[PDB]
Parts: C-alpha cells; structure tokens; sequence
RNA sequence: CAACGUGUUUGGAACCCUGAACAGACUGCCGGUGAUAAGCCGGAGGAAGGUGAGGAUGACGUCAAGUCAUCAUGCCCCUUAUGCCCUGGGCGACACACGUGCUACAAUGGCCGGGACAAAGGGUCGCGAUCCCGCGAGGGUGAGCUAACCCCAAAAACCCGUCCUCAGUUCGGAUUGCAGGCUGCAACUCGCCUGCAUGAAGCCGGAAUCGCUAGUAAUCGCCGGUCAGCCAUACGGCGGUGAAUU
C-alpha cells in the first residue's frame, strides 16, 4: 500500500542503501514488492569549453539521475516503525505516495 | 518551398501555425478546393 | 488592442487641452501613439541628442511618434 | 562583471518582491475585461509607475562571477566556472558522460 | 593594385592608416607586382604597428601580405620593422621571391 | 591542453564531495549553500590562523545531507592546531556556519578529520610550497626539498609544475619535475591533484601538483 | 476570355486563370469556387455564360486591377506627404521590414 | 591505404539480376528508394510497351554498346602529361556505362522519366542518341593518341 | 484483424536500430500480419522491405507451410522490415534448429551495425564538416 | 502480453523494455605462409573477428598563438571622475568588399485529400488535454501529470488517388501595402506570428574552391538550451529514408 521512490547521482548508494531497506523489510514482515527500476532521468549540457573565442571543441557533461521504485505491501505498525527506524542512507532522496 | 510562409511546408519549415498547417483538423482549414467533374 | 500613452504627455494634453494652446514643449518617451486631441500641439521628440519641433496633423494620426524623427545622421558618401 | 552590476541586478531583485505581488495581481484585473473594454486606458496609468520592477528588466547572472551571458539557469552557474565546479568534484551527478 | 592586378584587401590594427601609408601600398607591393602576368586572387595586406612610444616594447611595424593564388597554393610574408615603410618594402621583397619561386618552378 | 585527473576520473575511483540529491531549482540553491559553507570555513580559518602562526592546509569540505541535517566533513592535516582545546574551535565553526543556513532551522554537524600522511595530499603540500615560495626561497631548494619530504612520507609518484615568475624574471616559465610513474591517461590508477595560486609580490605563481597514490 | 477593367488570363485552368488576373484574392479564388461552385479543374474553355457573368460580378465585389494599384499608390503619396521613416527610406529605397543593411539589400540596390 | 574489403552486391527486388540493382542504385538520388525503384519499373512496364522482348535481353545489349574497352587516363612522367590510354576492367565499364546512360538520361526532355529513361536506353540499343556518341567521343580521344604507349 | 493467440509458444525477437520486432510463427497458410494490417498495406506497397520479409522463408522454401502473424514498433519502416527478418530467423531457430546450416550461412542470423553516429560538436552530421577559405 | 466494453477491473513475467551484476572477442581454435617469433592471408564457431562502431581522451613542446571584457593579479593611471544612478538612442546605419548557412531554379517535381511507422528530450511561476468563439495567429474553461502515467506532439520525407506535364510556370518566394493576434510598463528606430494583396531576381552557375570511405554522403522532420517574447535559416542533439567510389 505504500510506494517510496530512490533518487540518487550514485548507484552504489541506492544499490547499498535500497539493498538494506529491502533487507529490514523483508527481515521485519511479510512479502513485499521488489525494487522495479523505472529508467534514468539523464541530461546533457553543453558548456563552451574556453573562456574566449573557440566555438568548435565544447565540453558537454552529463547528469545521471538514477531512481527506483519499491513498494512495501501492508503497513504493520512495527514495520513503519522498522522503515522509519532507519534514517540510514547518505544522500538518497525517498518520497512516499500511495 | 520552405520559406513560401503562405504554405502547408514552409509553416512546417517556420514551425508556425496558420491555415494551411492546422492543430485539430476538424478545426480550422482554409477554402475547400471543388475539381468536381 | 490599447493604445499606449506617456502618462506626462497625458499631462501635456490635460494641462494645454484644458486651459490654453501653447507651443514646442519638451517630450521624452518617444513610444507613445498619436491620440487626436494632441492634433494642431507641436511635440518635441527625442532624437538621441536633441528634441525636434514636429507639428501634429490629423494625417498622423495612427501611428507612434518616432517615425516621425529620424535618429541616424546619415548624410552619406557611403 | 562590474562591482555596480552584481547590484544592479540585486536592488532590482528587491524592486521586484517589493510590490510584485501588488502590481501585477492589479494586471490580474486589469486583463479581465468581462466588465468594460473601453475603459481603464488611465489605470495603465496606475500600471506605470514601478520602473525597475518591471520583471521584464531582471536578469539571471552568475552568482559566483556575474557573467550576463552563457548562464546554464538551471544551475545559476556560468559557462566557464561550470567546468572547475564539474572539474573539482563539486557538482554532484556531473559525470561527464561523452556517450 | 591600381588596375587589372589581384584584389587589394588592407588591415589597420592600432593605426590610422593615411594616403602616404596605402599609396605606398599599393604603389610598393603593387607596382613590384606589377611585372607579374600573375591572375592571384586575392591579396590580404594586413599592417598592424605596436610599440615604442604606443605602449611596452620597442617601435615595431609590422606587415603580413597573403596571396590566395590559384598558381600553387597560397603564400605569406611577416615583417617586423622600424618603420612603415621599411616593413613594406622587406615584404615586398619576400614575395618577389616567393613569387618568382612559383614561375620558375613551373618550367619545362 | 590538457584534462585534469580530479574531473576526468569521476565515474570510478574518485567521488564527488558536494554529496546531496536534489531538484533544478532546489539544485541551484543548494549549490548556493554550498559554496557559501565552503566560503565561511575557509575565510574562517584563514583569517583565525593567520593571526596564529602557521599553515593549516584544509584538503577536502565534504558537505551532505542525509535528512535535514547537513554533516560537514572537514580533511586537514592538522587538526589539533584549529581549536581552542576544549572543543571552542568546531563550536565557533558551528555558530558562523549556522549564519548562512538558517532557512530551514536544520541542524548541521561539522566534524573534523585527520589526513593519513599530510604530505601525500596535494593540497596540502601544494600549500606548503605555497607558503615557503612565497616566502623568498628559490624554486629548485623549495621544490626539492618538497620531493623528499615527500617520499620520506610514502608517495608512488609525483609531479610538480609551478608556473611563471620565478625569483627574479621578467619572462614566465614552466618547471616541472616528476619522479617515478604519474600516468595521467590510466583510469584505474588514482592520481589526486591540487591547483594552488599563490598570490606573491611581483606577480602571480601557479602551482599544479600532480600525486599517484 | 476578358475580365472586368482589361485584364484577363490565358486558356488554362480557371483557378490558375483567375490566378492570372492583375490583383484578385487567392482565398477568394477558392471562394468565388465556392459561392459560385465553379468547376476550377475544367479550363477556361467550356464555360457557360451564365457563369461568366457570375464570375465578373464577384469579381466586382472585391477590389481588383487599377483600384488597388490607385489605393496602394494613394498610400504611396500620403507616402510622400507627413515625413516618415518608412516615407523617409523610400526616398533613399531602403527596405522597412527591416532587414540589416550592412550587407545585401539588392531588392531595391539594384 | 591497402584495400576495400572485397564487395557486397545483391541482385534486382523482382527479377534477381545483379546488374537491374546496380542500376537501382544509381538511379537513387538522395534515399527516395521507392521512386528510383517506381523510376525502373515503370522504365521495365514501358519497355514491355515498346518492344516484346525480354527487358535483361534490351538492357545488358544495351549497355554492351555503352561499355568501353579503353579510356583516356592523363598521366604525368617528369612533369610531362601523356594522354595515354589504360585499358579499363569490366564492372568498372559497367558503373561507367550506366553512368553515360544514366546522366544522359537526364538530359532528353518531354515527359517523366520513365519515357526519359526508355528513350535513352533505346538509343543505346540502336546506337543512337547521345550515350554511344558519348561512348564515341570518349572512344575516339583514345584512338587518336595511341603514339604514347 | 481478430483471432488472437494470446501466448509466448514459438517466438522470434529482432531488432534493427530503433525498430524492436517480436513474432510468432505458427504453423499455418501465410497470410501474415504485421502488428493489425496486411504485411502489403502495412509495408507500404512492395519496396525490397516486402522481400526481406519474404527472405528467410523463401530460404528453406516454407511459404505456404507457416502464418507469422508480428507485431512490432519503434523506429522507421525499412528498419522495422529487416527486425521482423531476423525475427523470422531467431523465430525459425527455435523450432527445428538443424536449420542453422542454411540460415547461418547466409546473412540471415546476423546483425548490422546500423546505428545513427551522434553529432560530433564543431561539425554538422558526423562526417559533415563546414567549408573554409 | 492477454480479456470487459470504450478501469487500476482480472490474471501472467512467459516476448519487449527498463537497470544492477555476470559472460563474451583474447589472433582464442584450425589450415597455410613466414629465421621456431612478431605477424600476415584464409576458414570454422559466434550476435560480433582481428583497434566490433562512436566518443572521451591531446606527451615534451611550437606559434614570446588567443583571453587583463569570464575570474584572479604585478606594475601604472583616473578618483566632486577613466567611478556610480535614470531616461532616450546605439551595438540593427550602407556606395561596396570578404565568409558561413537557408531557400530555390521545378515533373525523382509542386498542391490538395485520405492513409503509415519514430527516437530523444522538456515541463508545477509550468506543460497544458477537452469544449466553445474566431478563416487563423489566438481568447476563455481549465481535467491529467513533480513525470516510463499527462501534455508539448501533428512527426516529415514515404504510400494511394486529382490536377498542372515545360512555362519564369499551380516552379520560386523576395520586396511592399492594408487588416489583426501574442509577449511584455512599452514592439517607431528594432520582436515573432496570422488573414488578404504583389509576385523581384533566379532555367544549375566563370576562374577557382570545399565536405565525405557506410548507416557515412545526400535528404526529411522532431526536440533542447538561453528565454517574458524573439532576430534560431545558428548551435547542441535525436530519429526516418538512405547511396556511389577507393
């Protein structure tokens, strides 16, 4: 009944951190849908490269926006307690939806 | 062509609306042409 | 759809236009419009150095005022 | 850019949230002709006289150098300083993908 | 380049060039080009001065003169005088060399 | 000319230090946070150790945010000389940080950590041939004397360029000396750099120290 | 055939024809197939009279050969009377959409 | 550089000859394949039209009289140019013989192009037109200089 | 057009550049659908698109034995023709693969390398360079 | 993927795709050539074969190349001014010259109608679906979407019919006039776009000159950035059709 969303710049931290959220979850109660990865949001930038004139030879750099979606079945009270229990990972940004 | 602005292909070219280049088809549309017979 | 003024050329109109016709006075947004109770008023528009004596005909009526002045000196022997 | 300039652009800024919401939610009425259309040819009088809280007159620049031109708004940043906060590890998610 | 010669293309950079600067010009290059028999497109004559009493470093006048020929590629010459006219002229002599190394190097 | 090693390994062995994920807007203003955090503790220390005596030599600000709470991790080399030893130094840090953020009353904890070898961080040794450069001590006893204090404190590989006017000139340079394998071009190989200017009497210096780990 | 002042076109396809005309409208040539409901595909040969004289009375409720040269014109010396920009550009035949005149305006240079 | 790594050629959509496709090929300009493809066939429909026979039979003895055997290859020994003939392969009379017949399809007027084309290929297959003259004009240039080797 | 399956039996995937193929092979007449049309109406007329669908089949020679009924989207038509061709040969594997002789002989297994190389920046269209003088 | 008739209603994870790890291609095997070696030529297997393809990557150094108008700074100089604020101009002038692009010069064409298939992006001060008004640009109403959901968004070249089927033309669209709309305090100098009007030059280009070795060239569209709106025919990308020659 509750979906949470993982956006990170980094995939060991969403692997690591989504690895532990799977791993209470599943250790603290009963069966829950996995970590589907819905695709990178990824975008480029061109930056013109020197600070004057030299159009050709630019440095275009892009962002990786990583994400999955992992929803967790039945809201048991120990188990809100377990998720919220767990203020653990480093910058990985979770949301809550329905 | 592509600049005769008062076209289908150069409103395409202009990225433009107009008559002969319509959103909704049902709506908006310029005379309709009768060869008839 | 609405016809852009200068609030003190309004004045200019509000303050001859009501007491008593006068003569070349001084404007500067040059974007305004026409506005036919100005007709017979000589404007004064700006030219990028100075202000022109340009009288105002019911001809010009319909148009905005720097089309009036011309601001490039271009006497040319390009 | 100039000292002046960064200023510029912040004293208009304070020009802005001043009567921001003041004056152009009067342009929310003033646009709503349903009542009158002749009319309110003055009230644009009413609508001139903030100057420099045109939002039109704002601009976007580097916040960390000030230059005007080549702002990538979505990180504030400019051109040429936005290699050294992707060079120096500072940006993060920058990854430079040439794919 | 009076008549019929190649196209003349001067450069001013912090000079104000004169009649006596590109009469000698067109006189100098173009009337030691002028025993040429040579259709060259285009010659850019770019005359830049530096230096002395004009800021940092010593009195310098400096002249590049490129030839776009169709005959054998295209060809520049760079001098660095103390003068104006000596600049013109040492370039002018250049080119009557590379010149005369694309005639004669045609040959049989 | 050249791409410089702490941009271009930055899909594997080198992590980012900025270490917050956000929105486009929100983006922005957190850059605008950052720099303004990075901006407090080094203006901070310098002008509270150059009143002391010597260099302090702050490597890395690692700044994140798990929740709202922002850890800053501060990486000198020697960290005993920045506080007024119960702990007044952090706690001052603390009190000028919490100046520049207090949008969102959110707490933050400033750490402070060692360096493992202070000389085999670029940045601090880049900062102390900063320092006797500036002062008047030639280029070649100065930079030598960075090399073997150097590999007396275990480094692989080292490159050293410092950049135009040297002690007495009125034409720039370049003098760079290296001392076993630097390969730039080895992804793997985790080369760590710095980019110091010093700022001297009669012009501008620029340092570019180059370390393989 | 003949249209309405003098002017008249050749023996080819009545849109096209009419096309050919000095200053009809091309929407109203599609019109003037429309509120008539001319054959356009068929020429201009094989045309009933009935509809030659439909065509001459549309064609006089618009403007059309001289009338639009005179209005256009008559623009053209109010284009000389009250000194405009645009009047003052076609005393010296500049171009007044404006395009950038450092290089290439030879649709009036000539 | 050494080589082209050694070729890859099909033959026709409908009637599998690989020479109908080399001339597919050429007839494209700018990726319209469907009308270079409409271009041939309605050049093969036209050409059932015309005479009874079997269109390979018209076109290869037509560009037989479009192939030449020699050309001229105006080369250079210390400095001076030899007009000098070289006898040229085989397929490399066949792309030059529906180049001849292709161009100088493009050139006679009056109708689209698959009466172009036909009218063309015709003239090749009766020795008229412009294709075998220009095989003549290219033919008799290297006639004329065989005195150089 | 009706009459589903509604199952995964005997597939074939392919896939030219931005034009993804799945199919099914059933053993049938051979009027064949391309995702809800006539393989004609679908493939637009007969270009070589048509052939290359009627290649490997014609290959063993098994145009009246089966129905390849396909459906398929992404990328652009011929693109999309050559993916239900190695659709049909991955497909034709996965029922009687002593048919890999003949298949993998010709170039029916395989896959080009059809991809669009990117804009390379100071260029125009990869290769397309802008002219100086 | 499937059903119900135009959902979150049912199943399945079987295809596809997403995205983490793994494997794979390394002259590994075979034959033949080569001082036995490096290799070289071929063959099998394999999705792929000899850097698989593209990119990023750019040594010591040169041009005392460019940048003191990104930024930092030696020295020098101005300081009731060489500093700063505000309104109007200007960077958009125009006898010419040089360069890069777009449109073309037509029947492989142009128009109309009806059909067909993409990718990658962007978007909560927004993207804006639906309905109505208007020939239209546009106006109102604003459901849905913080994005694999919704919208921008119609892809276009292409296929099937109608016409012109050789003309300065139903090619081409320049320039100008009238009438509008949008953005924004404000659109004259100097924005875009719609509706009508005109229909310039231009029948494939001298001398010379440039790009490209394959999904490339050519060709057809779509998107983004900056951005109130735009001068963008540019730039950065993304697909579609798709060669010849070495």
């Amino acid at each position: 009944k509750i979906r949470i969303k993982l956006r990170s710049y980094w995939v060991p931290l969403i692997e690591d951190s989504c690895k532990q959220i799977m791993d209470a979850a599943r250790t603290t109660n009963a069966k829950i849908m996995g970590p589907v990865p819905l695709p990178t949001k990824k975008r480029i930038y061109c930056v013109l490269k020197s600070p004057h004139v030299h159009k050709d030879a630019r440095f275009h750099f892009e962002i990786r926006t990583h994400q999955r979606l992992i929803d967790i079945l039945y809201p048991t009270a120990q188990t809100i307690d377990s998720l919220m229990q767990l203020d653990l990972p480093a910058g990985v940004d979770v949301e809550v939806k329905l | 062509g592509r600049g005769d602005r008062k076209t289908a292909k150069g409103k395409r070219f202009n990225h433009s609306f107009g008559n002969a280049r319509p959103k909704n088809k049902n709506k908006g549309r310029g005379p309709p042409k009768a060869p008839i017979f | 759809k609405n016809p852009f003024v200068a609030n003190h050329l309004l004045r200019k109109i509000e303050k001859l236009n009501k007491k008593a016709e006068k003569e070349i006075i001084v404007t500067w947004s040059r974007a305004s419009t026409i506005i036919p109770t100005m007709i017979g008023h000589t404007i004064a528009i700006h030219n990028g150095r100075e202000h022109l004596p340009i009288y105002i005909t019911d001809r010009m009526v319909g148009h905005k005022l720097g089309e009036f002045a011309p601001t490039l000196n271009f006497r040319g022997h390009a | 850019a100039r000292k002046s300039l960064i200023q510029r652009e912040k004293k208009r800024r304070n020009l802005e949230q001043k009567y921001h919401l003041i004056r152009r939610s009067s342009k929310q009425e003033i646009r709503k002709v349903t009542s009158l259309s002749d009319k309110w040819e003055i009230h644009g009088k009413l609508q001139s006289p903030p100057r420099n809280s045109a939002p039109a007159r704002l601009h976007r620049r580097c916040f960390l150098t000030g230059r005007p031109r080549a702002n990538i708004r979505d990180f504030g940043l400019s051109g040429h300083i936005l290699r050294e906060m992707v060079h120096t590890c500072l940006l993060p998610g920058a990854t430079r993908s040439s794919w | 380049g009076p008549l019929s010669s190649v196209k003349l293309i001067l450069q001013g950079r912090n000079l104000e060039v004169s009649d006596n600067v590109r009469s000698h010009v067109e006189d100098k290059v173009g009337k030691s080009v002028a025993k040429h028999s040579h259709l060259v497109r285009e010659v850019d004559v770019r005359l830049s001065a530096r230096g002395g009493d004009l800021s940092k470093g010593p009195k310098l006048r400096r002249c590049e003169v490129t030839l776009f020929t169709k005959r054998h590629g295209v060809i520049r010459a760079e001098e660095d005088a103390e003068s104006l006219y000596s600049s013109i002229d040492l370039v002018s002599s250049i080119i009557q060399r590379k010149l005369r190394k694309i005639k004669d190097k045609v040959s049989d | 000319q050249k791409i410089n090693p702490l941009g271009f390994r930055l899909g594997t062995t080198q992590s980012h230090y900025s270490l917050w994920f956000s929105q486009p807007k929100n983006y922005a203003e957190g850059l605008q946070e950052d720099q303004k955090i990075r901006d407090c503790i080094k203006n901070y220390v310098q002008k509270n150790t150059k009143t002391s005596s010597g260099v302090e030599g702050i490597a890395r600000i690692e700044i994140q945010k798990r929740i709202d709470l922002i850890q800053v991790i501060i990486h000198m080399g020697f960290p005993k000389l920045l506080i007024e030893n119960r702990p007044q130094g952090v706690e001052d840090l603390k009190i000028n940080v919490q100046k520049e953020l207090n949008c969102v009353n959110r707490k933050l904890n400033i750490a402070i950590t060692r360096i493992a070898k202070p000389y085999g961080d670029p940045n601090i040794l880049a900062e102390f041939i900063a320092g006797q450069l500036k002062s008047r001590v030639s280029f070649r006893k100065a930079m030598k004397k960075a090399i073997e204090l150097t590999e007396q404190a275990d480094t692989k590989g080292i490159q050293i360029q410092i950049a135009g006017r040297i002690d007495g000139k009125e034409i720039a340079r370049i003098e760079w000396i290296r001392e076993g394998r630097v390969p730039l071009q080895t992804i793997r190989a985790k080369i760590d750099y710095c980019a110091y200017t010093v700022r001297t009497i009669y012009g501008v210096l620029g340092i570019k120290i180059w370390i393989f780990m | 055939p003949k249209k309405g002042g003098i002017g008249h076109g050749g023996l080819q396809i009545e849109c096209i024809r009419i096309g050919g005309v000095e200053i009809p409208n091309h929407k109203r040539v599609e019109y003037s197939l429309q509120y008539i409901h001319g054959i356009g595909r068929s020429r201009s040969r094989q045309i009933l009279l009935d509809l030659n004289f439909d065509n001459k009375v549309t064609k006089d409720l618009s403007e059309e050969e001289v009338i639009i040269l005179r209005k256009e014109k008559r623009f053209n010396r109010v284009a000389i009377e009250r000194l405009k920009e645009i009047r003052c550009y076609r005393g010296i035949r500049h171009k007044l959409g404006l395009p950038v005149r450092g290089q290439r305006t030879k649709n009036n240079c000539r | 550089r050494g080589t082209v790594e050694e070729k890859t050629a099909k033959s026709d959509p409908i009637y599998r000859n690989r020479l109908v496709n080399m001339l597919v090929n050429r007839i494209l300009k700018h990726g319209k394949k469907s009308l270079a493809y409409q271009i041939l066939y309605r050049a093969v429909k036209k050409i059932q039209q015309k005479t009874e026979t079997n269109p390979l039979s018209v076109l290869r003895q037509a560009i037989r009289g479009v192939t030449p055997d020699i050309a001229v290859k105006a080369r250079r020994v210390g400095g001076s140019t030899h007009q000098v003939p070289i006898e040229i392969g085989s397929t490399q009379g066949k792309a030059l013989a529906i180049r001849w017949l292709l161009g100088a399809a493009r050139k006679r007027p009056g109708r689209n192009m698959a009466f172009k084309l036909s009218s063309e290929l015709v003239d090749a297959a009766k020795g008229s037109g412009d294709a075998v003259r220009k095989k003549e004009e290219t033919h008799r240039m290297a006639e004329a200089n065989r005195a150089f080797a | 057009l009706p009459g589903g399956f509604a199952a995964q039996t005997v597939i074939g995937t392919g896939r030219r550049k931005c034009a993804i193929a799945r199919v099914v092979l059933q053993e049938g007449t051979g009027k064949f659908i391309i995702n809800y049309r006539d393989a004609k109406e679908y493939l637009q007329g007969n270009p070589l698109w048509l052939q290359y669908v009627k290649t490997p089949l014609a290959t063993l020679g098994y145009e009246t034995n089966y129905d390849v009924f396909v459906k398929a989207h992404g990328g652009g038509l011929s693109g999309q023709a050559q993916a239900i061709s190695l659709g049909v040969a991955r497909a034709l594997l996965k029922v009687s693969a002593s048919h890999r002789a003949p298949l993998k002989q010709e170039g029916l297994l395989t896959r080009d390398s059809r991809i669009v190389e990117r804009k390379k920046p100071g260029l125009k269209k990869a290769r397309k360079a802008p002219q100086f003088s």
